[PDB]
């Protein structure tokens, strides 16, 4: 069936660097360089002998025809007011990038405002962060060029959709917040850097500062109004209360749920924005979250989790601000987590919880705290939401395994709440009642108990016969919850497949101590999980190891790369997408830096001695058992996948391809496709997105011989 | 944000 040959990829056997005291060999350091001629052609020699085994199988053209049948529905976004007029997201169902409208009203005609897919001939220019000022008549947005994430923003009047002269450059992870009294925008930019700045470079980002645009003016005029040149991690960004009067910066250096607060009474600058702001550090260390839910004079509500690892919302009074005096508005719930609150029409709060990884949307009153009103949901995620003080509505959008959008909407003027359905969408293709969803907790090795969703077609055997496709993710506080997927039903329905996706530890699922629990020294705790989710699978006869495929992305690419080396006994079928796979030098790249709250630096020996066991690129070995070989492994990254460079991808390939694709007992094939004019996976475009999950089930159905289901 |  391996009608190839791996290429021939040079050892560099002097490259060996010492980890308090353990040498650690990287013959293919080289692949590091983006832009070498030798990494060129390595990227060539391996995309040659993928591609061709991918599309060699007609099931790849059914595959991609039923996706681009079943995926060409109606997509919107929540409707949301600004000023006086209401904008909303839609593609028509197969457009690159989703385009923005305007009305002047919800009854009203409406008009292409924003089109990204005029802006590239493939669609790899994406709509990247926006903000309107405070009055909805001023338009700022950024844009992406093939998926990097940097981002140039530019600027558009609202009526007549004109675009301005401003443009803003080496803007990177950046806030955008315009002032009340509409003179300009707050943002976050880079200072210069020697060689490229595109998303093919791999240059360490540190010193970004936050600067203030005065609209009209050459960005060289801009204010510089906060930086922390001995704190090079640092990233502040800049908001502003909902009644204009104060600058409130969150200061963040890594992933962890936690910030500095400073804020800046804009009345009390003498003379407007005109250098560094008069900085009051109200919170000013990394102890905790605050994120601002609005304020009523000096009286600050923040959701945190400040000795609340579910969450909860305070008031501080900046007037009476020591934590003794906070006030607890709405306290922690026990094991349901606040993951989000918004506040709308003055005083009303709308309070989104996690329950058992399912979302449940709640209106609470801003003076008390007391609960007012449930909306119903049915069992998912709410994915989208619009309602902001000024407003006297709420949208709200909700998505399941089984259903595509329903948008939700409920005027909040009225004595008595009414939320309906404002717009739904139907998939002709799939009958969403010939399948079912369950949820089920399933036993760690430490006896922890861990959810599960299973989606499959009712009725059943559990003879371990169906292909399966368990998707995890594991870390960053990230909650895995209910989506609608065109992609994962088809394996379903075309291919007899079952879904899974486990709730492993190292996410948000179940508040901070969730997170705690998978990563830094317990990060193997997310790969024990993700095992005993597949064992599970398997003793409950869903599935069977030879028909199982794994799947995660980022992150969670080194969840299924690190759990290939380590159970390989255990899966068929791995895909990893854009994987973190060298553990040891992940933090010189890019923002890589930011990822050490979940991992830790191999800088320090204690973390050295944790990476150094799961990393995958450290711990690829043929096993041992004469009967086992390494699961079928496919890679997929990108050229400008500047969030995870991707040279970890490159040397893992390589890793693989000569320790274990070389041995006789090895007939699985190891793949890499690298595409070209993309990145991380934010904004896309939709004709990528079809190519890439037909690759990925193309793969299963080759590599586990899988027919075709009409 | 900026995680992977």
């Amino acid at each position: 069936m391996l009608s190839f040959q791996y290429p021939d990829v040079y050892r560099d056997e002097t490259a060996i660097q010492d980890y308090h005291g353990h040498k650690v060999c990287d013959p293919y350091a080289w692949l590091e360089d983006p832009d070498s001629e030798q990494t060129k052609a390595f990227v060539e020699a391996q995309n040659k002998i993928t591609v061709p085994f991918l599309e060699q199988c007609p099931i790849r053209g059914l595959y991609k025809e039923r996706m681009t049948e079943l995926y060409d529905y109606p997509k919107y976004s929540c409707h949301f007011k600004k000023g006086k007029r209401y904008f909303y997201f839609y593609n028509t169902g197969l457009q690159n990038q989703r385009v923005l409208y305007v009305q002047d009203s919800l009854e009203g005609e409406a008009r292409v405002f924003l089109d990204p897919n005029i802006l590239s001939d493939d669609g790899t220019v994406a709509l990247r962060g926006y903000a309107f000022s405070e009055d909805g008549e001023y338009f700022a947005y950024g844009l992406s060029a093939s998926g990097s994430d940097w981002v140039t923003i530019k600027f558009m009047k609202v009526d007549g959709a004109k675009e301005l002269p401003d443009v803003l450059e080496r803007v990177k992870f950046s806030c955008m917040a315009w002032t009340h009294d509409g003179k300009g925008m707050f943002y976050n930019a880079y200072p210069q850097q020697d060689g490229k700045s595109d998303g093919t470079e791999t240059s360490t980002n540190l010193h970004q500062k936050l600067y203030y645009h005065v609209l009209g003016t050459d960005q060289s005029e801009d204010i510089l109004c906060a930086e922390f040149p001995d704190e090079p991690k640092w990233m502040g960004g800049a908001e502003l209360s909902d009644d204009g009067r104060y600058v409130l910066l969150s200061i963040r250096e890594g992933c962890d749920p936690v910030n500095r607060l400073w804020y800046c009474d804009l009345q009390q600058e003498s003379n407007g924005i005109t250098g560094i702001l008069k900085w009051v550090k109200l919170i000013d260390n990394f102890e905790g979250e605050y994120d601002y839910v609005t304020n009523e004079g000096t009286v600050f509500t923040f959701k945190t989790n400040r000795h609340s690892p579910n969450y909860r919302l305070i008031n501080i009074d900046f007037t009476d601000p020591e934590e003794s005096k906070w006030k607890v508005l709405v306290p922690e719930h026990e094991k349901d987590v606040l993951e989000w609150v918004a506040c709308v029409r003055s005083n009303f709060l709308v309070l989104c919880y996690l329950h058992d990884v399912k979302n449940t949307l709640q209106l609470h009153d801003l003076a008390t705290g007391a609960l007012l009103k449930i909306f119903p949901l049915e069992v998912g995620s709410v994915v989208g939401y619009s309602g902001q003080k000024k407003d006297t509505e709420i949208f709200y959008q909700f998505t399941s395994f089984l259903s595509p959008g329903i948008i939700y909407h409920c005027d909040l003027t009225k004595e008595e709440l009414e939320p309906r359905v404002f717009r739904e969408v139907t998939v002709k293709g799939i009958d969403a009642s010939d399948y079912q969803t369950v949820q089920i907790f399933y036993p760690s090795k430490d006896g922890t108990k861990i959810p599960m969703f299973i989606v499959h077609k009712k009725g059943i055997k559990l003879d371990g016969s169906h292909p399966a496709f368990l998707y995890g993710y594991g870390g960053f506080n990230i909650s895995i919850t209910p989506n609608y997927s065109v992609s994962r039903l088809i394996f379903v329905r075309h291919m007899g497949g079952v879904l899974a996706v486990a709730n492993i530890r190292g996410g948000g699922e179940y508040g901070e101590t969730w997170h705690k629990g998978g990563i830094l020294a317990n990060k193997q705790n997310c790969f024990d999980d993700f095992q005993c989710a597949a064992e599970y699978l398997i003793k409950e006869g869903y599935t069977s190891p030879k028909r199982l495929t794994i799947n995660g992305g980022a992150n969670g690419g080194l969840l299924v790369a690190t759990c290939a080396n380590q159970r390989p006994d255990l899966f068929g079928c791995v895909i990893a997408q854009v994987g973190v796979m060298d553990m040891l030098k992940f933090h010189k790249y890019t923002i890589g830096h930011a990822w050490t709250t979940d991992y830790g630096c191999s800088d320090s020996k204690q973390h050295f001695e944790w990476l150094i066991k799961y990393s995958p690129l450290h711990n690829v070995k043929l096993p041992e058992a004469d009967d086992i070989q390494y699961p079928s492994m496919l890679l997929l990254t990108a050229d400008h996948d500047d969030r995870v460079v991707p040279l970890h991808s490159l040397k893992f390939i390589a890793t693989l391809q000569y320790i274990v694709g070389r041995s006789r007992k090895q007939n699985n094939p190891l793949l890499i496709h690298v595409d070209t004019k993309a990145g991380h996976g934010a904004g896309k475009p939709t004709a990528k997105v079809i190519e890439e999950v037909s690759d990925m089930f193309a793969f299963i159905a080759r590599c586990l011989n899988i027919d075709w289901i009409p | 944000e900026f995680s992977p």
